[PDB]
DNA sequence: CTCAAGTACTTACGCCTGGTCATT
RNA sequence: AAAGACCAGGC
DNA sequence: TGAAAGTACTTGAGCTTAGACA
């Protein structure tokens, strides 16, 4: 804390939704404490197991065989950071990994997918430690939420029906910051997935509700956004400090 | 001197100076007590050609390369005067002689300045190049010294490092051209580039041979040396391309005729050598202005001065 | 080019100019402002090769007070000066009976010459000049105030007022540009004139050491 | 400053010659050139050297002997 | 501008002169291998490295949903509609805000500048 | 708490250190076992020493963990087993059509021009290690043993996954490039994407790794005290639950 | 589209965010004048603003109209993840929702992105506040244990505890800086025309006199002529007052700091005394001007009948002295002020009483309270500051400036221009371009090297055309040559923005390698620019090479290593350390030029002004067509090995009032000079850290309390 | 030094001033005698600011000078600025 | 006998509140 | 109950 | 995981040159 370093302290881009932009101690700990979002779930961590004999079985290429002429066009496959080999159609690997982690089969919806297009490396972790969070999953301009979910979910008592089998029906997913990088967002769909003056049609997923952004202190600031950062830092730091 | 006079001292070997701006009268002693083993060791760079060739004399070391084979024998011939195995030993580095060359051209320079180009101009060089190469070749040292002297090579043992250990040397000798291939910088840089192309340069430079204008010259100015190697061959040359260049300009302009213009371009020929200072830049002020002519006659209108 | 050296050196001299008459040398009026086309037609032009071979653009003044002490300036020809060539001008100065000259170098001093400068300090005095340094009035800057060399009357009278040791004043380094250009030794004392914004003029002292 | 470039003692007697003093830690060593090397230069041997250090000689090195 | 390779030892080859024949040659260090040399340059260093970006964008990005895309500009080969567009991409790209454009839809991965 | 993510290639960009680029790769094994062996490839600024690059991005060089100094990226490849240039080229440039890249690393080629066998090249890692081996032999066991365990572990730490090594540094060095060149951005430190946050679970599993391994060193301690006199042993006095507690 | 063409001095990048920039602060502005214009005067907002009790401006525009741009380390929100601010943007979007303008207001409310990088913004702000701690403190402490002991002693020269003279007298003018206040010299800049229709009294008119003066002083002023001789000399006095203010006060600036103020006091006595303007006065003027002298005399700084003590005095009392002749002239006094000669009688006694109580009491430690007074304006000073042309400023310039940096973050060099080249653009250019270092490889399209055998071969097949005719005359044709060709292409936009010709070029290769390189260029007429490099050898012999493979270095590895020093050190224009100079018209009043013109106004020129980053100021005081006088640099140490140490102190105040005054927050002078001084008084730099501090020779005691301990009193 | 040539500020500074005022102070709150008569004064601080005002404070002020020499001024020869 | 080129070496940071903890 | 360490917090 | 700026130490380079005038 006594560094005089002022970078590591600001409020990085990667933060949103997953830790709390407004709630951190004021003083040396400026930024370098940092207090986790509503909806923000750390990886818990997992084997590699499945993953590695799924991608065998589904073709692509083990190091040892590689022609070294044939791996520039092919892209690079990382799973854990381990180079695990190439394949040479990102398209239908990608897909059926997404489609294998919605329905939950092989790969735990916490495991996530990377795949960096220009620079064709497609990378996949399973490691502990990750921040993440969940996410609407969009089909063109459509949701997969769709209304029997929800009349589901008003049904939650004694229905044996939860937010788990809400995400083993491919809707809701969790998505890490560098999975976040690939994903293209909305702020809600009733205004950013009908269609209006073109600005964006490739939305892939959906925020559930922007205010998960807030973390616990936070989030009982009434009408946060009529605040001043500052204002609502400061509430976020008393708000420990209120007797009850 | 000094420097290796006080280190060896410190290193306890009883060392000492002969010449350091001091004076025979500070130095009678230095040297004759010398003799009398008094001062166990002295150093000099050339100033023990004389001062009695004694008995005693162990070893004739060289901190540095000397300046010839002729010049390391009349040193190494200051020993040896008994049946003392003397073992006189050559100290070398690639700095060294880089070092001598580069004051060895100075000098040849200057001389050559101050003079003509004899034998000696060359005979100096290439004697300190026979040294480089004794030092730098490979076998017997008392055989390269009667090659040298073209004398019977002798079939020396025991009296030379390549008669001792037949690949320890060629093992020093291969490594040392493993020691080094190929605001500080910027005399790194001048040296290794001037040390480079003096190699170039090579023996003899010589070569001015600057020949007078023959008969006629029509140049004013032209025995003149303000541009170094410019021979009055080039300048003609270059005033015949001026010439021809008026000759297209009044082919296209229709002016009075070309013997003005034999003065017209002695007079642009002489401008032009007056503005520029160095052979290539004078080149290109004159085709500079050869153009321009061009593009004047292209354009139509006369060239006016 | 050579028309820059010919610049260099009228530049050098109109400050050498400056610097005698600032030190109280009898300086005439027109060598003070001298024009570039005067200079190059009094002392030929183009100096590479040409007439001014920087020796003749030598200086020779006398002090107002006495003409005998007088003040004579040099401007080797060396890129470096040497052993020798200030030994011939140590000659040159003894011949003459001057005992202050100064000496302009080009680039730099062996350190030799460094040691022989500094040898002789009763018999006669030299000061080290760059090049580059004279190619400006430094006095002439805004920043720079007015600096009178004050006599040793003088300093008695300021130690006697203030009641003050020679310590206690403040000091200025014998290596300062400014003390340089006065010539002045250790020991002496500066009189600086500056003005302020709010007392409208200030003078402080600074003892040379 | 000026005496650090002396590796030699003359003037006086003791024509001997001076070593190198390097600090490894909290050791000092006589770092002898030619003459045993590298002597672990106790405390005591410099004791014994400082003690014998007349008082002109330690005032002019600006330590007053009083 | 660019290297060979040595044909027998399959190391890197280096420029040798010819003093006989006067003709440029590429003879492996570690062997006695030569080869006669084509181009006839040796190092070629662009300064203003004013490479063309086309070649080092790859025809996948047009995958990338993240990435805007307009229906204005068409593709030159197959006159394709939807078009997605990027900027330089790059560092050291001097001054540049151009905008580089690569045709969607499969198999024609064309990229093209305005 | 967090951290770097491990195992990730990263590329940074100090202004007044010697490394022009550095690329770096902080791997662990599985969480199995190490805290944790970070290896280094960067290349040197700009300037040489009379012998070396005067041009265009100069020569990568690696930093070994427990060598005492940089090791060039060729002669670390050419340790793997890849003596040929070709093979060494092919695992850092993929594409052999782009000359930039080849330009880039020609004057790193050059500094290895002298080695040329992998035995060679072993000697020259290992005189560089912590203590240099008194014999050759020694030096290259001690080499091979550091490259196979302890230089990206996370790759691979059983015999033949030197082919994956290799891949892997290659990988490293050809990210080291595109960064020199422009062609991708130098990682942020502040991205969270890198960064990994040590929860209950993992550092709890640190601390007991560690006191575990000191419980069994006890209980090394005890039997090996208690067999010098070769009578018997019985393991419910040898284990001291006090320290795990 | 690429029709932006990019401003001078700054890249494509840098000119679009300045123009966005320009847009989003025109719009804010806008809006914000738009919602203060329609606030009611019952509005609560607006009676607080206009109090100035809490709040802003900005406050209200925020709370109505716009938030406004978020901005992280001086720059629009940056792109903390692949070229896109958030997820929920595009690529590569740069408009003002996705770089961080929020269009909402507080009471409307912010969208969630907006929300966010208000969050970020909010954080910036909030480190920077968590910030302004430890550093300023050490500020704090070093600027006072290096003052602590700094005090007016009892003949009130300011002396350390060493009792060495810091300054003569405190503030140079021996004054407190609590009762001084700021005032007007009412001399300095008029014109000459109204500087004697204001101050001369003239008498001979003999109807004004009337009007303003008794009837009876009339008649004493019209027929002695002592009393003409001595207004007249009054007048001439002041005169040089006038001339001694312009040599003192550049830039016409007549805001001044003085003890008493002497237009309120007038006003007081005129209030006092029930002084009635429409009546003529009975106060005789030669009664002021008498009244006056009198005055001067016992408004005492320097104690002292010696002439040393004279001149000490008056030059204590000069500005004051000036401005006191002024207010009180004659003429003023029976125009503007009309006072009579008792509130005449009692203005005198009040001026000498509130000079007496100006006077700084010996004993006041002014060195601590110089030290807290300049660390107290660094609590309220931006320690990150954003704010090209950059420069530091603030917290970190003011640590450069105490601890003396040898290297400033941002050292920089304002060049002023005497001739032509100050008005002119062209020739501006010019001087910028012999001032700024350029290298070759700033002026180099691409460079190769060839092998070419024959120089008539010619491989690349554009340059036979040209290269031929070069080959053609005697000898520089075939044989001793090398036959590697090194070839340069050089940019003919860069070849012409320094207005470089190719035959300078030459000239320096030529200079630099000597006439054993062969250097061939085309003309400005070909289309593309080049030059072609070989080596000479003089080697006629080539038999055997004698081995000259010892250190050959071979012509092609060789030619690379030219042509890397050709790129690198050919310095073809400009001073090294010199890496860009930035050109100007300056509308600020301090970097303009001003002059006396015939009619003795201020007028301020404007003409072109040169800065650099990267500070060589000897060689650019050398240079011609360049300012010897007023060119300077923000760098310290440089200008003690230039222009001395008296220098020095000025520069080093320059500096300090520029990075303190420039929030706007104004320090008395006298705290700035004592600082100034103190650094700058033993002869050297002394940096106010435990590296100059206990350089000097004060007691250990003094040492051992300041950073260093142990060490100081063992060493004592 | 003697009384003539004295040079220093006849005014009294704030800093002579509070000093005599305390130790007058603690004076008279010792039973030392009070030159000025007093009217129901026990407070011994307002009684030493009325002897200041009356000039009849009993103290010289030694007025050390940076050389070392001093000057002796009573407290009715210096004039109060208040 | 330098001096520039390196390596160690040293810095610090306003006051106030409270709690826990292992060792003594 | 002294002297340390760490943590959290206020201005 | 980043992370800082000035200063006190060592060390190790590195250089044309010989005769006969006071
Ligand atoms: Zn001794
Ligand atoms: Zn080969
Ligand atoms: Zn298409």
């Amino acid at each position: 804390r006594d560094g005089k370093l002022a970078k590591p302290r600001q409020l990085h881009n990667t933060l949103w939704g997953m830790v709390c932009p407004a709630e951190t101690p004021e003083g040396h700990a400026v930024g370098l404490v940092k207090n986790l979002a509503l909806m923000a779930y750390i990886s818990v961590g997992s084997q590699p197991s499945p993953i590695l004999e799924f991608l065998e079985e589904w073709s692509m290429e083990n190091l040892e065989e590689i022609s070294p002429a044939a791996i520039a066009d092919a892209t690079k496959i990382f799973v854990n950071g381990c180079w695990v080999g190439i394949h040479k159609d990102p398209e239908q690997l990608m897909n059926t990994l997404r489609k294998l982690r919605r329905q939950m089969d092989i790969i735990v919806s916490e495991v996530s997918m990377i795949r960096d297009i220009r620079e064709r490396e497609i990378r996949i972790y399973t490691d502990a430690g990750r921040i993440c969070r969940p996410l609407l999953i969009v089909e063109k301009q459509k949701l997969l939420l769709k209304k029997r979910h929800i009349d589901q979910l008003k049904e939650r008592e004694y229905n044996n029906y939860s937010w788990q089998d809400l995400v083993a029906s491919g809707v809701v997913e969790y998505i890490d910051t560098l999975e976040e990088e690939t994903v293209m967002l909305a702020m809600t769909p009733d205004d950013l997935q009908e269609k209006e003056v073109a600005y964006c049609s490739t939305y892939t997923h959906c925020e559930i509700h922007p205010s998960m952004i807030l973390g616990v202190c936070a989030s009982i600031i009434p009408f946060p956004d009529h605040n001043q950062s500052p204002r609502n830092t400061y509430q976020s730091a008393m708000g420990k400090q209120a007797m009850g | 001197c000094e420097q290796l006079a006080i280190e060896l001292s410190c290193r306890g070997v009883n060392a000492k100076a002969y010449h350091a701006g001091l004076k025979a009268s500070e130095r009678t002693l230095v040297q004759n007590d010398w003799m009398e083993e008094k001062v166990p060791v002295i150093v000099a760079t050339i100033s023990f050609g004389m001062g009695v060739d004694k008995a005693n004399v162990r070893f004739v070391a060289h901190w540095n390369i000397a300046k010839s084979m002729a010049g390391y024998y009349q040193e190494s011939g200051r020993a040896g005067r008994d049946g003392k195995p003397s073992w006189c030993r050559l100290y070398y580095s690639r700095n060294d002689r880089d070092q001598v060359s580069f004051l060895i051209r100075k000098e040849v320079a200057k001389l050559q300045e101050k003079r003509g180009n004899k034998a000696s101009d060359k005979a100096t060089i290439m004697a300190f190049d026979a040294l480089v190469t004794f030092c730098e070749e490979l076998g017997c040292r008392h055989a390269a010294i009667a090659k040298y002297f073209g004398d019977a090579l002798p079939a020396c043992a025991k009296g030379c490092d390549h008669c001792q250990n037949p690949t320890a040397v060629r093992r020093r000798l291969e490594a040392l051209e493993r020691s080094s291939s190929w605001e500080a910088h910027k005399r790194e840089w001048n040296l290794f580039y001037q040390k480079q192309m003096q190699l170039r340069k090579g023996k003899d430079p010589k070569i001015e041979e600057f020949v007078p204008p023959d008969e006629n010259c029509p140049l004013k100015e032209a025995s003149s040396r303000r541009i170094p190697r410019l021979t009055v061959k080039a300048r003609e040359h270059c005033l015949r391309l001026l010439e021809e260049a008026l000759s297209s300009n009044r082919q296209s302009t229709r002016t009075a005729d070309e013997a003005d213009l034999r003065a017209k371009a002695v007079e642009l020929e002489h401008e032009t050598f007056r503005n520029a200072k160095v052979a290539n830049l004078y080149k290109a002020s004159v085709l500079k202005k050869v153009a321009d002519i061009h593009r004047a006659s292209k354009d139509g209108q006369p060239y006016d001065m | 080019d050579d028309e820059e050296e010919t610049y260099r050196l009228w530049k050098i001299r109109k400050t050498i100019m400056q610097l005698c008459h600032d030190r109280g040398y009898l300086v005439t009026q027109d060598e003070l402002d001298q024009t570039l086309e005067e200079f190059k037609a009094q002392f030929g032009d183009k100096p590479s090769e040409g007439r001014p071979r920087r020796t003749d653009l030598t200086v020779l003044v006398a002090h107002n007070d006495d003409p005998t002490d007088q003040m004579f300036v040099f401007f080797p020809e060396e890129p470096k000066v040497g052993i020798k060539t200030i030994k011939v001008y140590c000659q040159r100065m003894q011949e003459e009976n001057i005992t202050r000259a100064l000496i302009v170098v080009q680039q730099g001093m062996t350190p030799s010459a460094k040691q022989s400068l500094v040898d002789m300090a009763p018999k006669y005095i030299l000061e080290q000049f760059l090049q580059q340094e004279l190619l400006i009035n430094i006095t002439e800057h805004e920043l720079v105030p007015e600096h009178v060399v004050m006599t040793k009357e003088e300093v008695t009278e300021l130690l006697a007022r203030y009641k003050l040791r020679e310590n206690q004043l403040p000091r200025i380094q014998a290596g300062d540009p400014v003390a340089r250009y006065f010539g002045i030794k250790r020991g002496q004392v500066v009189k600086i004139i500056r003005p302020s914004e709010t007392a409208g003029r200030y003078i402080t002292y600074r003892l040379v050491q | 400053d000026l005496c650090k470039g002396k590796n030699i003692c003359e003037h006086g007697g003791c024509g001997r010659y001076q070593p190198r003093i390097r600090r490894s830690g909290l050791e000092l060593y006589a770092e002898w050139k030619h003459v045993e090397k590298k002597i672990l230069l106790s405390p005591e041997r410099v004791h014994e050297i400082f003690k014998r250090i007349s008082d002109e000689e330690c005032f002019v090195l600006g330590m007053e002997p009083r | 501008v660019g290297i060979r390779f040595c044909q027998e030892c399959n190391n890197m080859l280096y420029p040798k002169e010819d003093k006989e024949n006067r003709i440029l040659l590429y003879a492996c260090r570690n062997c006695d291998y030569q080869q006669e040399a084509d181009n006839s340059c040796i190092y070629v260093n662009k300064i203003t490295h004013e490479v063309d970006e086309l070649t080092q964008i790859i025809a996948d990005v047009s995958q990338d949903p993240t990435l805007p895309r307009t229906e204005d500009h068409p593709c030159q080969k197959c006159g394709h509609k939807e078009a997605v567009f990027f900027q330089s991409h790059s560092a050291r790209a001097e001054d540049a805000m151009r905008l580089y454009y690569v045709c969607t839809a499969p198999h024609c991965g064309h990229r093209w500048t305005e | 708490q967090e951290k770097m993510a491990t195992n990730t290639v990263y590329v940074f960009a100090k202004k007044d250190s010697k490394y022009a680029y550095t690329g770096e790769c902080r791997s662990c094994l599985e969480n199995s076992s190490r805290p944790t062996s970070t290896i280094w490839v960067s290349m040197l600024a700009r300037g040489g020493q009379g012998a070396k690059k005067s041009a265009i991005g100069q020569r990568i060089v690696a930093t070994l963990p427990y060598i005492k100094q940089e090791v060039p990226i060729i002669i670390v490849f050419r340790a793997l087993g890849f003596v040929s240039d070709r093979d060494i080229l092919e695992h850092i440039i993929y594409d052999f059509e782009d000359p930039e890249m080849m330009e880039m690393v020609k004057p790193s080629l050059d500094e290895a021009f002298v080695i040329q066998e992998q035995n060679v090249a072993l000697n020259f890692i290992g005189s560089r290690g912590a203590k240099p081996g008194v014999t050759k032999e020694k030096r290259i066991k001690y080499a091979k043993e550091v490259l196979q365990k302890e230089m990206l572990p996370h790759v691979g730490v059983s015999d033949f996954c030197e082919t994956k090594k290799a891949y892997f540094l290659g990988y490293m060095v050809h990210r080291l490039l595109l960064a020199a060149l422009g062609r991708r951005e130098l990682d942020d430190r502040d991205h969270y994407g890198n960064k990994r946050l040590d929860l209950a679970g993992p550092l709890l599993a640190f601390l007991f790794r560690g006191m575990f391994k000191n419980l069994l060193k006890e209980v090394r301690i005890y039997a090996q005290k208690f067999i010098d006199r070769g009578k018997d042993f019985n393991l419910e006095l040898a284990i001291k639950t006090r320290i795990i507690s | 589209n690429n029709e932006l063409e990019p401003t001078p001095g700054n890249t494509l990048r840098q000119t679009f965010e300045n123009q966005v920039n320009r847009i989003l602060n025109d719009a804010r502005d806008k809006t914000g004048s738009s919602a203060q214009k329609s606030l009611s005067e019952y509005n609560n907002f607006k009676s607080m603003v206009v109090s100035g009790a809490k709040g802003s401006k900005i406050n209200i525009s925020q709370v109505i109209a716009v938030v406004g741009q978020q901005n992280v380390e001086g720059k629009r929100i940056p792109f903390g993840f692949k070229h896109r601010t958030l997820p929920h943007f595009i690529k590569d979007d740069y408009g003002p929702e996705s770089r961080g303008f929020v269009e909402n207001s507080y009471l409307a409310g912010l969208t969630p992105t907006e929300f966010f990088f208000h969050a970020m913004g909010g954080r910036e702000g909030l480190i920077d506040t968590a910030v302004k701690t430890a550093e300023t403190g050490y500020i704090q402490r070093r600027l006072i244990k290096s003052m602590e002991s700094v005090m007016v002693k009892y003949d009130a020269t300011v002396r350390n505890s060493i009792n060495q003279v810091v300054q003569l007298r405190y503030g140079e003018d021996g004054l407190a800086g609590e009762s001084v206040e700021f005032q007007n010299l009412a001399t300095l800049k008029p014109s000459n025309k109204a500087f004697e229709k204001k101050f001369r009294f003239d008498y001979t008119n003999e109807r004004a006199l009337r009007r303003t003066l008794q009837e009876d002083l009339v008649k004493d002023v019209l027929s002695n002529a002592h009393i003409q001789n001595e207004l007249e000399r009054e007048f001439e006095r002041m005169r040089e007052d006038r001339e001694v203010l312009r040599v003192i006060f550049p830039t016409g600036d007549s805001k001044v700091v003085l003890p008493c103020n002497l237009l309120r006091m007038i006003w007081n006595a005129q209030k006092i005394f029930h002084i009635n303007p429409r009546l003529p006065s009975d106060l005789h003027p030669i009664k002021v001007v008498e009244g006056v002298k009198e005055l001067s005399k016992k408004l005492v700084i320097v104690n002292g009948d010696d002439p040393l003590s004279r001149q000490a005095q008056e030059n204590a009392t000069l500005l004051f002295n000036i401005h006191l002749r002024s207010t009180l002239c004659s003429r003023r006094m029976a125009e503007e002020f009309r006072l009579s000669g008792e509130a005449f009688d009692w203005l005198l006694g009040e001026i000498e009483s509130k000079f007496n109580q100006a006077i700084a009491h010996p004993g006041e430690m002014v060195g601590a309270l110089a030290a807290q007074s300049l660390g107290e304006p660094a609590t309220q000073m931006t320690l990150n500051t954003f704010h090209a042309k950059n420069v530091t400023l603030g917290v970190p310039r003011l640590k450069e400036l105490i601890n003396i940096s040898k290297k400033p973050k941002t050292p920089s060099l304002t060049v002023f221009l005497l001739g032509q080249s100050a008005r002119d653009a062209e020739r501006a250019k010019d001087i910028l371009c012999r001032l700024e270092h350029t290298t070759l490889r700033k002026v180099t399209a691409n460079t190769a090297i060839y092998y070419d055998p024959n120089p008539q071969s010619t491989v690349v097949a554009e340059d036979q055309e040209w290269v031929n005719v070069y080959y053609e005359m005697p000898d520089f044709d075939v044989a001793r040559i090398s036959p590697w060709l090194l070839r340069v292409e050089l940019d003919r936009k860069h070849m012409t923005d320094r207005k470089l010709t190719m035959e300078q070029i030459a000239e320096k290769i030529n200079a630099g390698f000597g006439d054993d390189l062969n250097c061939i260029f085309n003309d400005d007429n070909a289309e593309k620019l080049v030059l072609r490099i070989r080596i000479m050898n003089s080697d006629e012999n080539k038999m055997q090479e004698e081995e000259e493979v010892v250190d050959k270095m071979d012509d092609d590895v060789f030619l690379r290593c030219i042509e890397s020093n050709m790129l690198t050190d050919m310095t073809l224009q400009g001073i090294e350390q010199i890496s860009k100079v930035y050109m100007h018209l300056p509308q600020t009043d301090n970097k303009k030029k001003i002059i006396i013109t015939e009619d003795g106004e201020f007028k301020a020129l404007q003409e072109w002004i040169l800065e650099t980053d990267g500070v060589s100021l000897m060689r650019v005081l050398s240079e011609k067509d360049v300012d010897p006088v007023r060119t300077t640099s923000n760098d310290i140490v440089e200008i003690f090995t230039v222009l001395g140490i008296e220098a020095v102190r000025k520069a080093l105040e320059r500096e300090l009032y520029h990075v303190i005054s420039f929030d706007g927050s104004y320090v008395n002078y006298r705290h700035l000079a004592l600082l100034c001084d103190t650094m700058t008084c033993r002869g050297h730099l002394m940096a106010i850290t435990r590296h100059g501090v206990n350089r000097q020779d004060t007691g250990p005691l003094m040492k051992c309390s300041f950073e260093e301990t142990v060490d100081v009193l063992m060493e004592a | 030094q003697a009384n003539q040539k004295r040079i220093t500020t006849p005014y009294m500074t704030k800093y002579e001033r509070a000093r005599v005022l305390g130790t007058r102070a603690l004076q008279i709150a010792m039973c030392a005698p009070v030159m000025v008569e007093l009217e129901g004064e026990t407070d011994p601080l307002l009684i030493a600011m009325k002897e200041l005002k009356a000039r009849k404070i009993p103290i010289i002020i030694r007025r050390y000078l940076p050389d070392g020499s001093y000057e002796d001024w009573g407290v009715d020869e210096l004039i109060i600025t208040d």
